[PDB]
């Protein structure tokens, strides 16, 4: 994870330099070469189970199930911080004009603040205080008289295990009180692993000695560690059962419970004291090494014979223990994971080249990116993944086309085996996510992407099953509602016309151009530009002129059909998946979003007419999904909301159907109080919808005055059988009584 | 904010994209009408 | 669920009964309709993702997402409790030889025990206690001189809400205070759901709109309680993806914890409020109903040419009040549940005879039994449901052949694009635990089985992904050091000698 | 307990199954020694 800036600069310099095309080649070569070698070591680690299972249960920070642990990992950037001198303080001894202080280990201070000089530190740890040669001098610092405040700044941090602070110029020797005045410390310091230096011999066997022991340590904690992974695989078997179990923290399955206790309870704490342990020992191993260094150099410069091998700037830093603790280690699940991460970046900033797109795509990162990377990471790394697969596609019919094979296929695959598994229909996401997100974002290549989307569509558009509904229906008909209403112009000449003004051709009334049947099957003589070259282009007087205006479009047509493709005609089908859609019980979403592309499917008189007619063919639906169809009446009232339609509603005879269905469903509700006594909370739903239809109807004055003398019967008998309800009484029931008896008033009064 | 690479139109374009969205509108509407013709 | 003694007597009949093979015909039919019908049923049901998502991940005891509450789900059978009286003493009052009490509610009391008579109750709420015509005897009592525990015995359990104690043989005015002996009270109850008696008119007005007030009480808390569902949808989704958050109870995912809260916090809450709604709002239409009968018949029999109707016994039953709280909702999952476990049992029950496990087989329970029934249900279910496809295929070459075919060919389209997914090795535990029960008992088509296994064993003995040797590699080895292992002997003559 | 439907070997089968368990046990591993001869 350190490579972030390397890998911007070299995607920054890779773009913005022009180069042949050979390079573009070798450099696309190696950065698609280092991707699929990480997924390779991703999907095949030996960990990669358990933590792929453990990611969507518990929220954990590191891996720390690995047997070798990685310096880059368990190294972070540790803040300096401002620490009291009392907090560490453990021993203290005081004189005339010194006091001597021990830390609880070693610290790395950067700057000392006194608030109301001479400092020296060392790093030997002692047991007594009490036990000139073994201090070093820091800083001295002169105070100008009744100063209050004083910053000693060490220009070069210190790593200090004890204190002493001298008063050089201007104390209890039993308890160190002083009555000229009292001394507070603050240190800008932080924690660090740093060991006694070594002098000597016997200061090595010491060293030696030391070593060993921690490395006993870290053996047994190591052991420890590893010995945690087959409990957390049995219950990973027992999680992955999912059996449900019978008893609001404490609901949640106790196997959950006792993954997050195991994992981020003691694998944790186990991790932390190993790389605890590890630390010290490579600070003991690198003290050790240079004194060994320091040594042998002063052995061979007493000899005069050889001469001293000089060394240039870099071999002293590859020679030197510099360069020794930047390394991660191989087998290491999160430096893996960082440079997927980095590669996906550096991948991302170059597709905007379209030259360095075409050959990424002939290498084969998009199916790459399908298989591995699309589901496997943090959300963020995620999105990213689809947006680069979005964006690889940006205008290549090819890579679109392979894109969405690779979609359909997965999708169809799964929903082969629904039936028989529901995990199939729920681990459709990512795919229906990247469908969502490539057609999102418009482009040249939009008919392909429509035609998936149509295509996924009209196949999962009649299967009952909830899981079908949610995860695929759901966002085929949100991405149909986002091509019908596109998002309102923001131009300045269009700031107010609405988007039926800014087409460009005139549908035919009568006729319907399109033809889904031949073009989902591809057929060039059915695609979007030979449908727009049959449409008239909008134009942009006396009777003589409209005269011959109707007999040339009324011949012409005619000539047209003599000649013959041929246009089909507008006469809706009464059964289709239209229905099956308005009323589903799965979810609300799905009808609104289904009332939403009806109610934009009519616009122009002629397909409202058929629109209305089916919508009123579906009224009888209102009794089975009572409910369910509060979305399908709040699209039908709003869609008779003049007069007219009203009219010709009622001269197509809707008024007997609404009546004779009010009275059938009022004999159901008679002859179910007449036997049981269970009780329904959406009891008088339809009654109370298709009563409030009917008064809608009846408002207007034309077809009140025309159809009171065939409708009175149905009202007085359908009041009277409500009026004998005793039981099965509701407040909609009631309301329908009111309702029914004010129709009732004002029909006879004439 | 530093990173270089995190930091990758006219109304002419502008009326053309809003008629070819308009256009594209009216040809899924149309498409999906004939998809509820009666058989 | 209410039918496990029936469905028990019914399987024990068909069982002892020798019969024709028509009608073995029969019952195998009718048995495995139900159970088709029941599963078709659990699979299109609008809640079936919402619940079958919540079971692997919270613990929760019913389904509280239902439109119709279900009458058999809401009333479980609870038990009689020891209780003392001045727990539910609401209001008291003392007079020179009697007191009065009255409760929190109403309640259904079996005995009384007193430490240290007559005992009168009634079933009228009244705000005032100071507010012998209604008043009811219960039992009259003799106590032995020196007594000191008496154990008051109701033959019949009385359902009271005010209580009355006198003392015909042998207390303060104002504050009750006794001086001769301390009486304390205890009783042998449980909560009941029921409502005042009613005896005019006024009466019947006063009950009607309590009931309008009910039933609006019930709407407002039916739309609060559906109101609650696309938050549980939003929370379903977010889990589904599984996407790693970064920060030991508080550890979980978020997500998680939210959909505990959601779903057993404030559903059940909400769920619970219902269900003691619609108790009461069926209590007192039973209680407006028998009113109305009984009018109705006191009507009716003032008239002198009309005959009274005689109805037989069963014809009583039917027409009145007692069979009215016996029947479940329609469109309700633990009912569907409770019945596709019987239909389980039954099964299990029916395959133990050669003859009817050759007709089940016929019908085509396998397949049944494999699509729809091997991850549906409790974990004790599940393991009956492999019980029952492995003693389908006891002695049957074809049927093992049948059921090998399946599981062969789940495992193999698994493992094809087990590279880019793998919850598709993660989600083959069921086959594989089949395959083990059916190995691990010993029958006549030991061969069968041991070719899938070994056939599965090298098909994805290759495959170094942890999962796949987790999954399926270590499956088949076990099988295969079970079979080449056998348990010890256990004969006389073969006590010592080895395998 | 009272449940009806949850209440539903000599020597000589017995040392007859001891032997074919025996007779299998063998089978199983000349198979599975067959799968590791060179090609
Ligand atoms: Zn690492
Ligand atoms: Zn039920």
């Amino acid at each position: 994870r350190k490579a972030a800036q390397f890998v911007d600069l070299l995607g920054y310099f890779s773009l913005k330099t022009p180069q042949t095309e050979k390079k573009l080649k070798e450099y696309s070569q190696k950065a698609v070469e280092i991707l699929r070698t990480q997924n390779h070591i991703l999907t095949n680690h030996p960990n990669s189970n358990i933590y792929n299972t453990l990611s969507g249960l518990v929220e954990f920070d590191g891996y720390y199930l690995e047997s070798d642990p990685c310096l880059v990992c368990n190294n972070p950037e540790v803040p300096f911080c401002y620490i009291k001198l009392s907090s560490i303080k453990v021993d203290t001894r005081y004189t005339t004009t010194q006091q001597v202080v021990k830390l609880i280990g070693s610290h790395t201070i950067s700057k000392v603040t006194v608030k109301i000089i001479n400092l020296y530190y060392n790093n030997r740890t002692v047991q007594a205080i009490v036990e000139p040669a073994r201090w070093h001098k820091a800083k001295k610092v002169q105070l100008t008289p009744g100063q209050t405040e004083v910053k000693i700044d060490l220009p070069l941090p210190i790593v200090a295990s004890n204190l002493m602070i001298e008063f050089a110029d201007f104390l209890c020797n039993a308890c160190g009180f002083c009555k000229y005045a009292r001394f507070d410390f603050m240190l800008y310091a932080k924690p660090c692993c740093a060991v006694d230096p070594i002098e000597n011999e016997e200061d090595r066997k010491k060293a030696v000695s030391n070593i060993n022991t921690l490395l006993d340590k870290a053996d047994r904690v190591y052991h420890q560690l590893m010995g945690h992974r087959p409990q957390l695989e049995n219950l990973l078997c027992k999680v992955n059962e999912a059996a449900p179990e019978k008893p609001t923290s404490a609901s949640v399955n106790r196997y959950i419970l006792q993954l997050a206790q195991e994992y981020c309870g003691d694998c944790k704490n186990s991790f932390d004291e190993l790389s605890k342990i590890i630390q010290k020992v490579f600070a003991s191993r690198k003290e050790l090494l240079e004194y060994d260094l320091q040594q042998r150099e002063a052995a061979t410069k007493s000899s005069r014979t050889s001469v001293q091998p000089t060394f240039t700037a870099s071999q002293y830093r590859a020679l030197s223990v510099l360069g020794c603790g930047h390394t991660s280690s191989t087998k290491c699940y999160g430096c893996a994971s960082a440079v997927t991460e980095h590669c996906i970046t550096l991948l991302r900033a170059l597709a905007t080249n379209p030259a360095l797109r075409h050959i990424l795509v002939s290498q084969g990162l998009i199916r790459e990116l399908f298989d591995y990377n699309l589901r496997r990471g943090a959300a963020a790394m995620r999105e990213e993944v689809r947006q680069l697969m979005c964006l690889l596609t940006r205008d290549n019919p090819e890579a679109t086309q392979q894109m969405n094979d690779l979609i359909i296929g997965k999708v169809s695959t799964a929903l082969k085996g629904h039936w028989a598994n529901p995990d199939l229909a729920s681990s459709l996401q990512y795919e229906m996510l990247l469908l969502t997100d490539s057609i999102s974002k418009e482009d040249s290549c939009w008919e392909l992407r429509l035609r998936c989307a149509l295509s996924l569509f009209l196949m999962a558009v009649n299967i009952k099953t909830p899981v079908v509904v949610e995860n695929i229906t759901l966002m085929c008909l949100r991405i149909l509602q986002k091509l019908i209403k596109p998002p309102a112009p923001t131009s300045k000449k269009n700031k107010d016309v609405p988007v039926e003004a800014l087409t460009t051709v005139k549908p035919y009334c009568n006729e319907i151009h399109a033809q889904a049947q031949l073009w989902l099957k591809r057929d060039p003589k059915a695609s979007y530009d030979a449908w727009k070259k049959c449409l008239p282009i909008r134009g942009i007087p006396s009777k003589s002129e409209l005269r011959h205006l109707y007999l040339t479009e009324k011949y012409v047509w005619r000539w047209k059909q003599f000649l013959s493709t041929s246009p089909l005609d507008l006469k809706l089908g009464h059964n289709n998946w239209l229905r099956q859609v308005l009323f589903t019980p799965a979810t609300q979403a799905a009808r609104q979003a289904a009332c939403t592309i009806v109610e934009a499917l009519a616009t122009i008189p002629s397909r409202k007419q058929q629109v209305l007619d089916l919508l009123t063919s579906y009224l009888d639906e209102l009794s089975i999904a009572g409910e369910c169809a509060a979305e399908y009446l709040a699209l039908y009232q709003k869609l008779i909301t003049s007069a007219h339609w009203k009219v010709y509603l009622a001269a197509r005879g809707v008024l007997p159907y609404v009546g004779n269905l009010i009275t059938k469903e009022i004999a159901r509700l008679l002859a179910l109080e007449e036997a049981t006594l269970s009780t329904d909370l959406q009891q008088g739903y339809a009654l109370k919808s298709l009563t409030g239809l009917l008064s809608s109807f009846v408002e207007v004055e034309s077809i009140k005055r025309h159809f009171k003398s065939r409708l009175v019967g149905t009202v007085l008998n359908g009041y009277l059988c409500l009026r004998k309800l005793v039981v099965q009484r509701t407040k909609l029931i009631d309301e329908t009584q009111d309702m029914l008896l004010e129709m009732l008033e004002d029909m006879t009064t004439g | 904010s530093q990173f270089l690479l995190t930091r990758l139109m006219s109304e002419t374009e502008r009326q053309s994209m809003e008629s070819e969205r308009a256009d594209r509108s009216l040809f899924v509407q149309e498409l999906l009408l004939s998809t509820l013709v009666r058989e």
